[PDB]
RNA sequence: UUGACCUCAAAUCAGGUAGGAGUACCCGCUGAACUUAAGCAUAUCAAUAAGCGGAGGAAAAGAAACCAACCGGGAUUGCCUUAGUAACGGCGAGUGAAGCGGCAAAAGCUCAAAUUUGAAAUCUGGUACCUUCGGUGCCCGAGUUGUAAUUUGGAGAGGG
RNA sequence: GUUCUUUGUAAAGUGCCUUCGAAGAGUCGAGUUGUUUGGGAAUGCAGCUCUAAGUGGGUGGUAAAUUCCAUCUAAAGCUAA
RNA sequence: UUGACAUUGUGAAGAGACAGUUUC
């Protein structure tokens, strides 16, 4: 059961795996079934946009922190800074997430602007009569995209203080390495002179 | 909450109440609040004067 | 769960159609294919947009 | 497709190609990795030497991408600049106007030294660098700025 | 908290202009709240000590806050619960029969 | 409010008093039928915070369960098969003693729905529970907007499916890395990772 | 002498409700051995078959005692990925997830704990009338061992 | 779409100062046993024993003492796709 | 079958240690 020169494979079918096969024959069938059921929301939903307005957000970890994408909802802090109540901003087709927090002015600023730009681009039909027939827009996020803030300019002055950028990386690492031990050498130091 | 605010004056506590815990902290609470309390025989007698079937406090 | 559909490279697909289009000129292939075109004005046949 | 298969050519041939003496039977070896240190040993040593035993530290709940640090050398590094604005900067090597190459924006975690950029000065914004990498940069008049 | 703008090291992180948002009212989920302070201490003088609680105090009174904590650490789950449960007796025993 | 007092008073169980109550009460509970109809909650402080309300159409039932382990009910302890599964006597039973209590009164008043239950008492042989049931067909409930969700058919016998609290515990329904197996539900989460997905154009 | 209260019963009392069927999919319980390891006990088959309880058109799950360690993210479920990876394993045979990311669908919430205390403001039933998925007057009864309003942590309440 | 009635001395949202802010227990947690998990000085579950607190509590995937930080609010509830 | 904890309450006499809360 072991022969020639081949990778070892771990091919995992030792249970009754033929029971748990799932084939998508409905790939096409469900694309249609969900395209109708989208365009049949676009009707039943009236001129409303079909989605909710989403915040700018900095992506987590170290891999994706470089980027930004739409978050869940708008942080009561921003809903108030854009000047409306949360409970109302729900019914304006703004999504408000009460869990998110603002540690970033630059993101908080970005998100309030994005909020006013929406209040300006929308028309709120009044409670009773009128309805100046409005021709629904199919997205919000397409109307109101997200692009990555520019971190720099094109070209700029070479400014060299000769600190090698590497030497910096080493020391910054060492400083963290012997840190608690240099505090132990400021404590074993503290009690005897 | 009337004893805790001392706005109560004469407080009554029945000797029934099979779930005794309901009424037991009262002699303590009243004493702690300097509110005269008394333990009256029957929780139904408390009810008649208060137009209930029972009360256990008046 | 027999493999039914077959994947093709997009560019390979397009290469194929591209070569197939270029043969709608090149009368002999159109003739060799069936298609009684020995009397038609020219290959390719282009027709008024009114059609 | 079955018409090119050799089991078609073996129709009529009695042993199917499997031999009269040796047959074809269920599992002469055992199943899979059976016999790894016993009868199939001569294979697993060579072929896969090292397949057995233990080697190093265990890491509980390791997540990749703590470790995400995609690499780019000075091998390219200019390929980060779009080809059009690139040629403008090659000629006109200068301080005070220097291309700013943000490597983390390009998807790179550390810049290595595979070596030979042009003598153009380049402002390289990076997370980490090789020493030799960043040396070749300054040797041509650029600088490196650390970012996060 | 003043990051350093570099990739590695001690305070490292992206420089950004911080904000420091509102406090949340589920942070304070454990706090004092005068009526609880009252109702709890009101129940203590209704109820008193339970057989493991008295035993604990005769240990501090004899064998000190050490053998106390250890036998408490056995009685409750952890060392930290034993800590402040012993301390709870320190402040019982001081006020009660010592003051 | 007197409720808060009752809450912090029941929290001292080995307090010199509640032991008197626990002792006298446990004698009485053991003197009635294993399943008997509680006239009132003996913890109106706790019951009400589990959703008991004083009104018509809430029932409290008291029910006794034997304590301890689950003996594999094999004749003469005879397992038949490999020695891991040979164990008769150290065997645990994944569902809570309160889970069995809710079920047995749920099987008692079926017309009801089972809201929740709480521990009142135990000794050695028996652990004593009080179950709060909500009558789904009684109009004070049906017309009650907070509690009428119970009258829906998908809430039939929720205690036998582990949808009460003691079920959502033993079923291990909870968020976060400790729950990966039982979170979205165990056999569900299992079947998926053991499903082989095959697309039309094969991935 | 009478009339309550609590507890417990009885009626072919008034009216409701549960059972059984089906069980592809779903929520749980219980639960193997064949088999693989070229023997075999841990292991594997498999948290599978069989047995048992409970549902719906979906079930379940769900508005974090979450994930993270970032410049942070933000209910649940699902697809593509993560990944045959971290890890578990006579570290043998074998096994084996999660976080980020793209995508589908999107949706939020409400109780307990608060004195209405210048007014139990709440509720089932009965009866009569009626504009009958219900409305109204009246009467029994529920209910202060607490039914309304109010508040649910994102808060929120009393004041000015 | 219209149209009738006007529910009101009813209900609701917003700024400021001040005072507060009740938040679930034989539970959480621990020992142990069994079982389960990829979860490894122990992933969940359950059984018996012990059984908390309130500037507390859970988590932070190597047991422990200590000092910090981060993150959420358990032990009650509903909800379409 | 043996032991420990739990079911597990109230006395008395003889001991066990910093007068009596506690243990054989
Ligand atoms: C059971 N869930 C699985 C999930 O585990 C995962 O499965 C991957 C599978 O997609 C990978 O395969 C994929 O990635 C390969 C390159 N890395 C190329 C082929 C591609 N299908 C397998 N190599 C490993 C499985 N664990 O992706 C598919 C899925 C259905 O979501
Ligand atoms: C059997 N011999 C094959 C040889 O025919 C060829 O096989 C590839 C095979 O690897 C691919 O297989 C795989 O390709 C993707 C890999 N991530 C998706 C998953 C799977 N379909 C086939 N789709 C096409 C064959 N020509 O290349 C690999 C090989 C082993 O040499
Ligand atoms: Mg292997
Ligand atoms: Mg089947
Ligand atoms: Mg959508
Ligand atoms: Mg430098
Ligand atoms: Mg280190
Ligand atoms: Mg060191
Ligand atoms: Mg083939
Ligand atoms: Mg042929
Ligand atoms: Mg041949
Ligand atoms: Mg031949
Ligand atoms: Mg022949
Ligand atoms: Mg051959
Ligand atoms: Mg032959
Ligand atoms: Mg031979
Ligand atoms: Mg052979
Ligand atoms: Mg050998
Ligand atoms: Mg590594
Ligand atoms: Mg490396
Ligand atoms: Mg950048
Ligand atoms: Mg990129
Ligand atoms: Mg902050
Ligand atoms: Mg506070
Ligand atoms: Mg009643
Ligand atoms: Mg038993
Ligand atoms: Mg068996
Ligand atoms: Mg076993
Ligand atoms: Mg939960
Ligand atoms: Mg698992
Ligand atoms: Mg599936
Ligand atoms: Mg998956
Ligand atoms: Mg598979
Ligand atoms: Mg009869
Ligand atoms: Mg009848
Ligand atoms: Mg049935
Ligand atoms: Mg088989
Ligand atoms: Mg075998
Ligand atoms: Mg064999
Ligand atoms: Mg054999
Ligand atoms: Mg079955
Ligand atoms: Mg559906
Ligand atoms: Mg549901
Ligand atoms: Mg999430
Ligand atoms: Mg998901
Ligand atoms: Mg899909
Ligand atoms: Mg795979
Ligand atoms: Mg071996
Ligand atoms: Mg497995
Ligand atoms: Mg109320
Ligand atoms: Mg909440
Ligand atoms: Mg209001
Ligand atoms: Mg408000
Ligand atoms: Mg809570
Ligand atoms: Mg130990
Ligand atoms: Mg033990
Ligand atoms: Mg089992
Ligand atoms: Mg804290
Ligand atoms: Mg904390
Ligand atoms: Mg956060
Ligand atoms: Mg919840
Ligand atoms: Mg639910």
């Amino acid at each position: 059961a072991i022969s020639k020169n081949l990778p070892i494979l771990k091919n995992h079918f030792r249970k009754h795996w033929q029971e748990r096969v799932k084939v998508h024959f409905d790939q096409a069938g469900k694309k249609v079934s969900r395209r109708n059921a989208r365009a049949t929301r676009a009707a039943k939903i009236a001129p409303r946009p079909l989605d909710l307005l989403r915040p700018v957000v900095r992506a987590p970890t170290v891999k994706y922190n470089r980027k930004v994408r739409a978050g869940r909802g708008f942080t009561l802090a921003e809903v108030k800074a854009a000047g409306l109540t949360a409970a109302y901003a729900r019914t304006i087709g703004i999504a408000v997430d009460h869990r998110r927090q603002n540690r970033n002015q630059e993101i908080f600023d970005a998100n309030v602007q994005r909020l006013k730009e929406y209040q300006s681009k929308i028309i709120v039909f009044p409670r009773n009569g009128k309805a100046p027939e409005a021709e629904q827009v199919l997205s919000a996020a397409a109307t109101f995209p997200i692009a990555q803030p520019a971190t720099d300019v094109e070209a700029r002055a070479v400014q060299d203080n000769g600190e090698s950028a590497f030497r910096t990386l080493r020391l910054a690492r060492s400083e963290k390495k012997f840190r608690g031990i240099r505090e132990k050498r400021a404590r074993e130091k503290a009690e005897a002179e | 909450a009337l004893i805790e605010n001392k706005k109560a004056k004469l407080v009554l506590i029945a000797n029934d109440v099979d779930p005794i815990e309901l009424v037991v902290f009262l002699p303590a609470l009243c004493k702690k609040m300097g509110v005269p309390y008394a333990i009256v025989k029957g929780k139904a007698r408390l009810g008649t004067l208060v137009n209930q079937k029972t009360s256990a406090v008046a | 769960w027999r493999k039914w559909n077959v994947k093709v490279n997009h560019n390979e697909k397009r290469y194929a159609t591209a070569s197939a289009i270029a043969a709608t000129a090149v009368a002999s292939l159109v003739l060799a294919r069936g298609h009684r075109v020995e009397k038609i004005p020219e290959i390719p046949l282009v027709v008024s947009t009114d059609l | 497709p079955s018409r090119f298969t050799k089991t078609r050519k073996h129709r009529g041939h009695v042993s199917a190609g499997k031999g009269r003496i040796g047959k074809h039977r269920k599992h002469p070896g055992g199943r899979g990795m059976a016999g790894g240190q016993h009868h199939h040993r001569i294979n697993m040593d060579k072929y896969h030497p090292g397949y057995f035993g233990k080697v190093g530290m265990r890491y509980f709940h390791k997540q990749q991408a703590h470790f995400w640090k995609p690499v780019l050398n000075l091998d390219k590094l200019w390929t980060l600049i779009p080809e059009d604005k690139r040629d403008q900067y090659l000629k006109s090597a200068s301080k005070e106007t220097a291309p700013v190459i943000d490597t983390l924006a390009a998807g790179y975690g550390k810049i290595l030294g595979k070596g030979r950029i042009p003598n153009v000065p380049v402002i390289v914004k990076a997370r980490f660098v090789s020493k030799l990498a960043e040396e070749k940069i300054r040797a041509a008049g650029g600088v490196v700025e650390l970012i996060a | 908290t003043v990051k350093t703008g570099i990739a590695i090291g001690l305070n490292k992180g992206k420089k950004v202009t911080s904000m420091t948002p509102a406090p949340k009212i589920s942070y304070k989920k454990g706090a004092a709240s005068n009526r609880t302070k009252f109702v709890r201490s009101l129940v203590r003088e209704i109820a008193g000590l339970s057989p493991y609680e008295r035993r604990l105090i005769d240990l501090i009174r004899n064998s000190g806050e050490k053998r106390a904590r250890k036998v408490a650490k056995k009685r409750l789950g952890s060392f930290t619960r034993a800590k402040a449960k012993v301390e709870e007796m320190n402040n019982i025993i001081a006020a009660s029969r010592r003051h | 409010g007197a409720y808060k007092y009752l809450e912090e008073l029941q929290r001292k169980k080995q307090s010199d008093v509640l032991r008197f109550l626990q002792r006298v009460r446990v004698w009485e509970y053991r003197q009635k039928n294993v399943i008997h109809r509680a006239a009132r909650p003996t913890r109106p402080d706790k019951a009400r915070r589990l959703g008991y309300k004083a009104k018509q159409g809430f029932v409290i039932y008291r029910v006794r369960v034997r304590r301890g382990n689950r003996k594999r009910p094999v004749p003469k302890g005879a397992t038949y098969g490999k020695p891991t599964n040979q164990g008769v006597n150290e065997l645990k039973y994944q569902r809570s003693l309160r889970a069995t209590a809710e079920e047995r009164v749920g099987r008692r008043a079926a017309n009801l729905r089972v809201l929740n239950s709480y521990w009142v008492n135990q000794d050695s042989t028996y652990k004593y529970f009080e179950v709060i049931l909500v009558d789904p067909q009684h109009k004070a409930i049906r017309r009650d907007a907070r509690y009428n969700w119970i009258c829906d058919p998908v809430h039939k016998h929720r205690e036998a499916r582990g949808l009460t609290a003691t079920g959502k515990k033993s079923r291990g329904i909870n968020k976060g890395h400790k729950f990966n197996n039982t979170k979205a539900g165990r056999r569900k989460t299992w079947k998926r990772q053991n499903t082989l997905s095959l697309w039309r154009y094969r991935k």
